[PDB]
């Protein structure tokens, strides 16, 4: 990589080998992702996004997750650094919903990470869509967990006085 | 005894009945260090709840302070604080609340 002149194009080559992964092993998938989330310059990455979010089909798919489980928190991992450098998208709503199907706790974990990172990012817009995607899952919704998110959100208020 | 068996000896029920009691009683009887040495460690514990009830014992005790306590008092809601969102809200709501009365009518209004 230390080929530091590091072609474009390479890094784009990538998603065909990470076609692969779908036969699993999590283990070498994991230092994929690591390995993957590196080339892009916030970038080649809509084609990718996509891409993720076919993963993100395929993750939904029926599974008996126990491997895969962790490479999604993995790759929340390294989606999450892309967007900091990135203006990112509908994608992310997307997440938002995803997150909301879902049923353990170190998503909201992430979620609540994001929840302060959002804090700390505020540009907005996004928010307010989301948190009114949020109030659908939340009306449509139960648990410790929500039940600390209302509080946390609670506390965020805004209008819609 | 009490607070160092509890203290291995558990159970979290206890503390929060104790607690109360304790809740009412501080300053009247002094012996602030090690009582404050205790409260620290009660605290000590996770969870958000256990750290809570050494803050909400504290305010009739702080309140009528003790053998050195108003100045310290004032000082040691500072040099204490935390984060952890609602927790961090805790710390941060308490002095909000702190911070919106005048600390001497706070306990006055609060106390009652």
């Amino acid at each position: 990589k230390e080929h530091p002149a590091h072609e474009r194009v390479l890094q784009d080559l990538v998603m065909d080998i990470l076609r692969v992964l779908s036969t699993p092993d999590l283990e070498v998938r994991k230092k994929t992702l690591q390995l993957a989330l590196d080339l892009v310059s916030s970038r080649n990455v809509e084609e990718l996004v996509i891409v993720l979010k076919k993963e993100v089909i395929k993750t939904n798919n029926v599974s008996e997750h126990e491997d895969t489980d962790k490479y999604r928190q993995l790759l929340v991992r390294t989606l999450h650094s892309c967007s900091v450098r990135f203006p990112d998208m509908a994608a992310n709503v997307i997440p938002v919903l995803m997150e909301f199907l879902s049923d353990s706790n170190e998503a909201a974990a992430a979620d609540v990470l994001e929840f302060v990172r959002e804090a700390i990012q505020r540009f907005d817009n996004l928010r307010m869509l989301i948190v009114e995607k949020m109030l659908e899952v939340f009306h449509a919704i139960k648990s410790v967990k929500i039940y600390r998110g209302a509080l946390w959100i609670l506390g965020e208020y805004c209008s819609t006085k | 005894h009490l607070c160092e068996f509890i203290e291995d000896c558990e159970f979290t029920v206890l503390a929060t009945r104790i607690l109360h009691l304790l809740g009412q009683e501080g300053p009247k009887t002094n012996n602030p260090s090690k009582y404050i040495r205790f409260i620290y460690n009660r605290v000590v514990l996770e969870h958000e709840e256990v750290r809570a009830g050494a803050v909400s014992a504290l305010a009739k005790f702080g309140a009528q302070n003790e053998e050195m306590l108003p100045s310290i008092l004032v000082l040691l809601k500072r040099c204490v604080m935390d984060d952890d969102n609602e927790v961090r809200d805790r710390a941060t709501f308490y002095l909000n609340v702190l911070e919106q009365k005048q600390k001497a009518l706070n306990a006055g209004y609060i106390l009652n």
